[PDB]
DNA sequence: TTTTTTTTTTTTTTTTTTTTTTTTTT
DNA sequence: AAAAAAAAAAAAAAAAAAAAAAAAAA
């Protein structure tokens, strides 16, 4: 199998689109690794017209034949890494379903399916809710709500892609000795973060791409964002990840996460209307008058 | 081996007969390899190259080649080129398809074959000036397309199989103009019945089509000539009826059995199987300029234009750099800019569509260059339509119903808000037309479609234009004392649909006429027609161009055409408390004081000019810069159009607005 | 004066059918 | 003397719909 988002249930271009690997090698979010992208599909010698067909409707001789023109090409443009192997389910006449594209499917259950207190409540009830719809997938007998995992996950990532490349261009990163600040507080679609786990795809997706830049830093990330209802920011706090490909000389323990810490040291000394709660320590949420200053204590805090 | 010195001397006392041999074609072949490989332009880059790097990018079948560059180098095979094209062709494309799997390997899994396209040809006649002389060559004839046939398949390589000896032929290259004729069998030995070979043959697509000549090339009072021309594939439906196009392809003959019964002499019918395809319709720079598409980019000129689309203050170039040799009228310079660069259309969950172009009027006294910006608009947009006063009526702005010479069946014909699709039409003396015709861009203006139910055809169409007006107030001349109202006879139903207004008055003022009397001896001074040449000539147009041009009309062309093209703004992040504090005082300043009618649609037009300020930088996001110039921009429209009595105190009372 | 009214002007043939009666052609 | 193939033979035309002019008037 392939480091491809969703190879067997849509096509091929899809696939090279919308993947992190490859947007983080490639840099898709603009014109140029469009064009790069179109000038290796003309190389590798398929059509344009097939490459955007149906997996199952695609073209035999070209399926037949992926493996070597992945081999012989894929090294000039640094996409080498993506062939791999993996496990792969078949029931009958069926269909064959990978491990990747089974956990994307049931993540994507998670995430959407189906004065303030009572609002964080209702939201955290629709959060337990979900729970049981990616139970349910799990069985053999509801394969109806598998494909309804598949298409959330299609358009989620979307979803995502779209807002990293708003992220990307209007340079809403803010480069700070400690660390590196990500706040989003206008824009389309921001009712999607309020769930830990779209904020933690996004946050993924920048990750990966600030790790193959040839900028050398390992700061963590701090992501926030704004909860208009609730009048809240919901952050964020990721640790820098290791280009995919490299050796494994620096291969060791993880960076360790040191967010916990210093949220409880920040929230012991000072007043702040913080909640912790949830159970990944990273996660806090903060309302919206005590943002700006505690992100000035944490900047001394240290331990970052 | 042969070398280029050899191929001087000539034998067989015919040129397609020396060019066929099989020792001169080993060298041809080789030859057009190396210019195709090896030629350099004067700043030192390959350009077949990278136009070969580019056609598998783009997924393209066809090359152009100039037969300029083949013709300062390599001089022999341009000549042989003239005189023997299909010949020549065949070896071409071989050669440039090997050239091409050089950067594409496996690139016969996408197209089988890549065409050869020739461009600037040095010699171009018209459609009454071809004679027998002209006969199996190369020409360059320049006419109207008028009617179309229509896109069928064709055999390409054709097949028979005979009963009796149960044969099968060998594959026959068919001519596209006659029938592939074979009687005799090499095992029947004898006259059989022959078959198509039903199933596995290759098809290419084919078409047919009539041109005029054009208006301005006939003299006047003299009937026009025509000729036919076939299309083959990936030429197919390139050139629309209507439109005025350039050909250049070969000349042949054909025997016809009706034309020697009618005349009565043994008379052959002529026909031209089309090579490559030039648009003109519009265009007044065809006098320059290179190439088969003057409005396209390559790969340097793209880098070139996002290198001077982050310069600070790259609006105020593009500003100025509009009718350069017309003096002042910035507003209007800002308007026509704005509407060439355009707004972007949106449709919201499918159901409300929302247009996204700027319409200006211009109106004011005689004699201050109006139609002058008018034709400028005309030579720098891609696709332009000029219309003026009573030469216009309700169909020749709009689609038309004809009865087909062939089927008989009712059709619909195009219009001059169809030929300017995506594009711009321009209405010279608006004011001095038919109301009935005036009435027909209703639709068009707003709905940006056309509608029409006649004689059971029951069609909607697509006219994405644009529309910029010039007129003449009443009495000829602007009375200040005077709302709008008064001093036009249009309505508020088609001046609403109007995005910017400028209103251009002639006062009297010493220092300004003695400045636009200095540029305009300038200008008449400038414009007085009184290494090698060609590129002293270049040289010398340039200078003239530096000091009234910030950036050359060429390199802007290209910027405009990508601009529109790529580029499309957003919205996520601005002010709407500005906005709608903007729109609630333009309302409120109408109805009390005032002749210039403000709905909803004048709120839109702030959101679109903001956009299209953010097409001209590049940008696909629009800044608070580019609202607030917008603001500025309408409220400066909507000030200047009111009685000399409040206008002070109109200004004044939205100059809080505008701080910047 | 800008509205309504008015004549009027090409628009047409591209197709059909099985006999019946002729010339070539083994 | 007996087969297979190949043309002649058309005729017809009024009746309606759409678009641009060159004379009439509130
Ligand atoms: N700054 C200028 N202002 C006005 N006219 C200018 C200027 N510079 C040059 N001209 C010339 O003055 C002449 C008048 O222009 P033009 O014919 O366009 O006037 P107009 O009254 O707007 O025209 P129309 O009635 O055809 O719309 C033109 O020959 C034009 O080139
Ligand atoms: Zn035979």
């Amino acid at each position: 199998d392939y480091y491809l988002f969703l190879l067997r249930h849509s096509s091929l271009y899809d696939s090279f689109y919308y993947s992190n690997y490859v947007n983080a090698k490639l840099s898709l979010w603009n014109e140029n690794g469009k064009k790069r992208l179109h000038k290796m599909f003309a190389r590798m010698g398929i059509p344009l017209s097939t490459a955007q067909e149906t997996w199952l409707y695609m073209d035999h001789s070209i399926k037949r034949e992926l493996g070597i023109i992945f081999d012989k090409n894929l090294d000039r443009y640094g996409l080498q890494d993506i062939i791999r192997d993996g496990f792969v389910r078949t029931l009958g006449y069926r269909g064959s379903i990978s491990a990747s594209e089974f956990v994307e499917a049931l993540t994507a259950l998670l995430e959407v399916g189906n004065n303030s207190a009572q609002k964080l409540t209702n939201l955290r009830k629709r959060w337990v809710s979900n729970f049981w719809l990616s139970w349910d997938a799990l069985d053999d007998r509801k394969v109806e709500l598998l494909n309804r995992g598949i298409q959330l996950a299609q358009d989620l990532q979307r979803a995502i892609f779209n807002t990293g490349v708003a992220i990307l261009e209007k340079k809403l990163i803010k480069h700070l000795r400690i660390y590196r600040l990500c706040v989003l507080q206008d824009g389309p679609d921001l009712d999607l973060y309020r769930n830990p786990l779209t904020l933690l795809r996004l946050g993924n997706w920048l990750i990966e791409c600030c790790a193959e830049s040839e900028d050398k830093q390992l700061l963590p990330m701090v992501l926030a964002s704004i909860d208009e209802n609730t009048d809240t920011y919901l952050v964020a706090g990721l640790t820098p990840r290791y280009p995919r490909g490299l050796d494994t000389i620096h291969t060791k323990k993880p960076i360790l996460n040191n967010f916990s810490m210093a949220f409880q040291q920040i929230t012991a000394e000072t007043d702040a209307k913080v909640r912790i709660d949830n159970f990944e320590s990273s996660i806090i949420e903060i309302r919206r008058e005590d943002l700006s200053p505690f992100l000035e204590k944490l900047t001394l805090s240290g331990l970052l | 081996e042969l070398t280029l010195e050899s191929l001087s001397n000539v034998k067989a006392n015919s040129y397609s007969e020396w060019i066929t041999q099989p020792n001169v074609s080993r060298t041809i072949a080789r030859e057009l390899k190396s210019f195709l490989l090896e030629y350099t332009d004067e700043t030192g880059r390959s350009v077949y190259g990278a136009r070969i790097r580019t056609l598998g990018e783009m997924n393209s079948e066809s090359l152009e080649v100039n037969y300029r560059h083949l013709a300062e180098s390599k001089a022999i095979l341009a000549l042989f080129l003239a005189k023997c094209p299909e010949e020549m062709l065949k070896i071409f494309d071989l050669v440039a398809m090997e050239a091409t799997e050089l950067h594409y390997p496996d690139y016969a899994r996408i197209h089988s074959e890549i065409h050869v396209r020739i461009s600037d040809f040095p010699t171009i006649y018209s459609l009454r000036e071809l004679r027998e002389s002209n006969l199996s060559s190369l020409v360059r004839v320049t006419g109207v397309v008028t009617r179309r046939t229509g896109v069928f398949p064709q055999l390409k390589y054709v097949k028979f199989n005979c009963l009796k000896c149960g044969s099968i032929l060998g594959p026959f290259f068919q001519d596209s103009n006659e029938e592939i004729r074979i009687s005799f069998c090499t095992n029947c030995k004898s006259k059989g019945p022959f078959r198509v070979n039903g199933e596995k043959t290759v098809y290419r697509n084919y078409q047919r089509v009539t041109l005029q000549e054009a208006p301005g090339t006939v003299p006047p009072g003299r009937l026009p000539r025509h000729r036919e021309v076939i299309l083959l594939a990936d030429l197919v439906d390139v050139s629309k009826p209507g439109e005025e196009v350039e050909v250049t392809g070969i000349y042949k003959n054909n025997y016809d059995g009706n034309l020697n019964a009618k005349n009565g002499f043994p008379v052959f019918a002529t026909i031209i199987e089309a090579n490559s395809i030039k648009r003109r319709e519009g265009n007044t720079a065809n006098e320059g300029e290179e190439g088969l598409d003057v409005f396209s980019w390559t790969e340097e000129e793209e880098r070139e234009f996002r290198k001077i689309s982050r310069d600070r203050g790259i609006i105020d170039k593009i500003i100025s750099s509009m009718a350069p040799s017309i003096y002042g009228h910035r507003d209007i310079k800002t308007a026509v800019a704005c509407s060439l660069f355009g707004g972007v259309p949106k449709n919201v969950n499918g159901k409300h569509s929302i247009r996204g172009d700027i319409n200006v009027l211009l109106l004011g006294d005689p004699g201050t260059a109006k139609s002058q910006i008018l034709k400028y608009v005309e030579k720098t947009a891609h696709r332009a339509v000029f219309a003026t006063g009573q030469g216009a009526s309700a169909v020749g702005l709009t689609a038309s119903v004809r009865k087909d010479p062939i089927t008989k069946e009712w059709t619909l014909e195009g219009g001059a808000l169809v030929l300017a699709d995506k594009g711009v039409c321009l209405i010279d003396e608006f004011d001095k037309m038919n109301d009935q015709d005036r009435t027909s861009i209703h639709e068009a203006m707003e709905q940006q479609s056309i509608s029409i139910s006649k004689a059971g055809i029951v069609t909607t169409l697509q006219a994405r234009c644009s529309i910029i007006a010039a007129a003449n107030p009443n009495g000829g001349r602007y009375n200040s004392t005077l709302p709008l109202a008064q001093n036009v006879s249009l309505t508020e139903p088609i001046l609403s649909r109007f995005d910017i207004l400028c209103v251009v008055r002639d006062l009297v003022d010493e220092e300004a006429d003695e400045r636009l009397a200095t540029f305009v001896v300038d200008s008449h001074v400038r414009s007085h027609p009184e290494l090698n040449a060609r590129q002293r000539r270049l040289q010398r147009q340039r200078k003239k161009e530096e000091e009234i041009s910030p950036i050359p009309q060429e390199l802007l062309m290209k910027y405009i055409h990508y601009a529109r093209t790529k580029i499309y703004p957003k919205l996520h992040q601005m002010d709407m408390d500005k906005v709608s504090r903007v729109y609630a005082d333009l309302r409120r300043e109408s109805i009390s004081t005032g002749s210039f009618p403000i709905t909803v649609r004048h709120l839109e037009s702030i959101l679109r000019i903001a956009e299209s300020f953010a097409k001209m930088r590049l940008s696909e996001f629009v800044s608070s810069y580019d609202l607030d110039r917008a603001i500025k921009v309408v409220v400066d429209s909507f000030v200047d159009a009111q009685k000399v009595s409040v206008r002070r105190q109109l200004r004044r009372s939205f100059a809080i607005y505008t701080l910047g």
